[PDB]
């Protein structure tokens, strides 16, 4: 035994692969219950320095940011705040019970609780500090949880910064849950299904008022994707068509194929020694296609997907059944050239040869389909009225229960159209063929008799299709528009003949479980659609209210389409994304997102004045200005008004590099301000003050023009500076050129930062709402239609 | 469609088994198509069949080859296509058709022609193409290069 | 049908290149004109036939 090995470094071609799903496999949602309270600020002990600069034996608590991460450059700061808005929306909860997050204060009189772990941390720290007044300790001892269970309400103490309170209070007061009772279980079900006496409903539970439920956003198509996005529409349409095929019933006991077809043979009186066009009538009269046509028609009419015809003109029964088809199914539901060909065949081999006419002289692009022109040439009331109905058969667009609906005539539903059809076929049987021989008469009249001996079954079939179609229509949320798609489904008229020739006295009604499944699926797709629209609209309107001009609004649309888990995002182009963006801009934002964004807008500057990594500007005054007294620094070179000196924006200078102004102003020692986020270093010395270093930083800007390597100096001076004996003895207020534009921290008020957060007590949340409902059908023979009359009865 | 204005490019494609275009891209195109088709059906036997054909394409993407040499046996990395399969014929026809459709849209950067006919049968393939004018020697030469 | 969201302009180096080249061509053109004109006129004034 022995082996050898050889290898080859094959390249690694990776497509994008656009990972897909289908509607039934779209998972609905997972609710957000809330974690900790979304803090942005926290307290901190800092030293303090009395005026004259020196230090106390005491400290003080100031608010400071958690996670100082802010950038350099105002553009990147606005990026930061957009990302923060994304974070809050990622953390925006749907419901929340405060008791889950609550903990126990180790220092309360009444042995009470508070809201969050950090609240209690702060309380304990401030309680155990040596240098806190007794009054805040009293406060901490009195602050506890209150409960009122008559109302299912709790009030817990919290300690948090006012921005934090704004966010958390908005979350509390706008948590989207609604009381759940069985009446809502019912009324969540469609009216038409409850109003249908062929379904019976019950449940074995009595939910309390303590329950809750989230309501879907079944708002309609804001984007009008039927309007000039025909690729996306063809995708959506096929993706609903396939769902619809999953729910159409399989047919019950059909007549025995071999028996029915032996009967057809007998009724045709074939011959073993001729060709006999009649023979082709038997082409494809199997089962499995009857079901296929029954499924294809209904799924197309529900999905609004056009469908095309294939049919061999040597088979005349295909045409004779296409008659019935074109009657009971509209014509704009089919693609034009197909039914043009079919109607032309029907005319030129059943009708105009029967009434003794020319074949036809028909143009390809004639603005009239052949039945329209033939409606007027003939002179016979029955056939002409039939053709009138066919030409003017089309859907009725009606808005019911919020959803649009493509409703049939209400003369098709009740099968009576078939009576017009059969009268026409009888008045065609009675014709002679003056031009054409008698064998051809025999073929035609024989074929149409095979369908005229099925009157009751065809009426019943039409009623059955209408019933199942409306019953499944009732389980739709997205409005169903009638606009032709790029692409069709091939319908075979052999399958139509199979259906029309293999059916009898056995009724199929949709199971209630299939109905509920179809409804919940359409709901999940529709609610995902609306929620993702709202997401993307929020981000777009955010980025345009912050002048994020370099941002390119493509990845957003790509995320929006990926989350719509049916499209091929790797092969949708860019123009289409941008047009979709153009539509998305014009939409209103939902209230939650707009409010959160307004909060971030009004307080983003306040968040940015903090963050002691970057300062909001720098002054340069060729003048011996004074330093300001503060008590977390001492003497500082700090500015907080920026009045007086004129200001240069730096992002405007980074965009269009024109340093003539800044350079000229620096050379000639002209006072100026420079506005934009900027780092610094904290020079805590004194000998670097009299030496006047903070003016040295700007002379690089003329040599190397890039104002990015720019860091002003911040002259904090105190009793911790190695040279403070000067400021102590000689009695000189420090003075400095080149102040920094910056704000100080805000002192921590334990009393006023305490709040009481109110919420519910112990509700429950249910999602799969139709799980409590049990449903069943009457015996399918004992069914009944809109007319209050048993369908599938004629024998 | 042979005429003074038309030409025809014919090409032997029998050596294109170890080639770099019958490895990963060829197999992955079929895998992608199968994914689309699986999301284009609701029955389960069909999806199983499709997943099995897919997994076959996964495994054929890494394929070693027993070849003796005297007593010891070599096994070589050969992640490509050959015969000995139910698939090789039609799939090679597909891939050669796509290949020529892709190449033939590059001569259009330098010539105006109307593709009249393409044919692919195994170890050869030919495409005829017609021009706005009459043919010369230099257009033949440049088209070939 | 294949474009969007990428502005490409000439680099200043390319502009200077393309200006210097045209300058050189134009200056050479006028200089060689002047030389030919001078030599022709001198051949026709010095009776060189």
């Amino acid at each position: 035994v022995q082996y050898e090995i050889l290898q080859k470094t094959i390249p690694t071609f990776e497509p994008k692969e656009s990972i897909l799903k289908k509607l039934e496999d779209i998972k609905p949602e997972q609710v957000k219950k809330q974690t900790k309270l979304f803090r942005i600020f926290e307290p901190r002990q800092l030293p303090v320095y009395r005026a004259n600069g020196e230090k106390e034996l005491r400290n003080r608590w100031y608010w400071k940011l958690k996670r100082d991460t802010l950038p350099d450059g105002d553009y990147d700061v606005r990026e930061y705040f957009l990302n923060l808005y994304d974070q809050v929306l990622t953390e925006m909860p749907d419901y929340l019970l405060l008791k889950d997050m609550a903990v126990e204060n180790k220092n309360s009189r009444d042995a009470g609780k508070v809201v969050d772990s950090e609240t209690a941390a702060i309380c304990d720290a401030i309680f155990q500090d040596e240098e806190t007044e007794g009054v805040v300790r009293r406060f901490i001892a009195e602050m506890r949880q209150r409960v009122q269970a008559d109302r299912n309400v709790v009030n817990y103490p919290s300690i948090l910064h006012p921005i934090d309170h704004a966010f958390n209070e908005y979350f509390l007061q706008h948590q989207l849950v609604e009381p759940l009772n069985n009446d809502i279980i019912f009324n969540y079900i469609p009216e038409r299904i409850r109003n249908d006496v062929n379904y019976i409903l019950n449940m074995d539970r009595n939910l309390p008022s303590t329950a809750r439920y989230i309501r879907p956003n079944l708002l309609q198509d804001r984007l009008n994707l039927h309007d000039n996005f025909e690729s996306l529409w063809d995708t959506i349409t096929t993706s609903n068509y396939i769902l619809a095929r999953s729910v159409v019933p399989d047919l019950k006991e059909l007549v025995s194929t071999e028996a029915q077809i032996q009967k057809m043979s007998q009724d045709l009186q074939l011959e073993a020694l001729t060709i006999q066009s009649e023979t082709q009538f038997l082409t494809g009269i199997n089962s499995q296609a009857a079901n296929d046509c029954f499924k294809t028609l209904i799924a197309a009419m529900l999905s609004q997907r056009t469908m095309s015809l294939d049919f061999v003109t040597t088979n005349y029964m295909s045409l004779i059944s296409g008659m019935w088809l074109l009657t009971v199914v509209p014509n704009d539901m089919f693609i034009r050239e197909s039914l043009v060909a079919c109607q032309l065949a029907i005319i030129n081999t059943i009708i105009y040869p029967a009434f003794g006419m020319q074949r036809m002289h028909y143009r390809n692009g004639d603005p009239q389909t052949p039945f329209q022109i033939a409606e007027q040439q003939i002179q016979n009331f029955q056939v002409a009225n039939w053709l009138h109905f066919v030409n003017n058969n089309q859907f009725r667009q009606v808005v019911i229960d919020g959803v649009l609906n493509q409703v049939l005539n209400d003369n098709i539903r009740n099968g009576h159209v078939v009576n017009q059809l059969m009268e026409a076929l009888m008045q065609l049987s009675r014709q002679q063929f003056p031009t054409m021989p008698v064998d051809y008469k025999r073929s035609i009249q024989r074929g149409i008799l095979l369908l005229s001996n099925r009157l009751g079954q065809l009426v019943d079939l039409t009623r059955l299709l209408a019933y199942n179609y409306e019953t499944l229509m009732a389980c739709i949320t997205m409005n169903m528009q009638h606009v032709q798609t790029l692409t069709t489904e091939k319908l075979q008229l052999t399958s139509v003949t199979s259906l029309c020739m293999l059916i009898g006295n056995a009724t199929v009604i949709p199971s209630p479980q299939t109905l509920f499944h179809y409804y919940n699926v359409n709901v999940n797709f529709h609610s995902n659609y609306n929620e993702r629209i709202n997401d993307a609209v929020a981000i777009i309107t955010a980025a345009n209210r912050l002048n994020l001009y370099q941002k390119k609004m493509k990845s957003i649309v790509e995320d929006f389409l990926k989350r719509l888990q049916i499209f091929d995002i790797s092969r949708v182009p860019d123009d289409q994304m941008y047009r979709l963006r153009d539509r998305l801009r014009l939409l209103p934002v939902e209230i939650r997102r707009l409010d959160i964004f307004n909060l971030i807008l009004m307080n983003m500057e306040q968040i940015e004045r903090a963050s002691d990594k970057i300062a909001q500007g720098v002054i340069i005054a060729y003048r011996d200005m004074q330093l300001e007294r503060d008590e977390m620094y001492g003497y500082v070179n700090i500015a907080r008004n920026l009045d007086g000196f004129q200001q240069i924006n730096l992002e405007e200078l980074m965009r269009t590099g024109d340093y003539a102004q800044i350079t000229n102003m620096l050379l000639n020692n002209q006072p100026v301000a420079l506005v934009g986020a900027l780092p610094f270093i904290t020079d805590s010395s004194v000998i670097s003050l009299v030496a006047k270093l903070d003016a040295t930083v700007f002379a690089q800007i003329v040599k190397l023009r890039k104002v990015d390597t720019l860091k002003p100096i911040l002259y904090k001076i105190n009793s911790d500076s190695n040279d403070f004996y000067l400021v102590a003895n000689y009695d000189w207020v420090p003075t400095s050129t080149t102040k920094v534009y910056k704000q100080i921290p805000q002192q921590f008020d334990f009393r006023a930062s305490m709040h009481m957060l109110t919420s519910n007590l112990t509700f429950t949340v249910y999602s799969d709402l139709l799980a409590f409902v049990s449903a069943d059908t009457v015996e399918p023979i004992n069914a009944v239609a809109f007319d209050n009359m048993r369908i599938m009865n004629e024998l | 469609f042979l005429s003074n204005n038309s030409m025809v490019l014919y090409t032997d494609v029998s050596q294109w088994d170890s080639s770099q275009h019958n490895t990963q891209p060829f197999r992955k195109g079929i895998i992608m198509g199968l994914d689309m088709l699986a999301n284009m059906t609701n029955d389960a036997r069909v999806i199983q069949t499709l997943n099995l054909y897919k997994q076959t394409q996964i495994n054929l993407m890494d394929s070693y080859v027993q070849i003796p040499d005297g007593n010891v046996i070599k096994k070589i990395q050969y992640g490509a296509v050959a015969s000995g399969e139910k698939q090789t014929k039609a799939a090679n026809s597909i891939a050669n058709l796509a290949l020529i459709k892709t190449v033939l849209s590059r001569i259009s950067n330098k010539y105006s022609f109307a593709t009249k006919i393409i044919r692919v049968d195994g170890d050869d393939n030919y495409a005829v193409l017609q021009f706005n004018t009459e043919v010369t020697k230099q257009m033949v030469q440049d088209v070939s290069n």
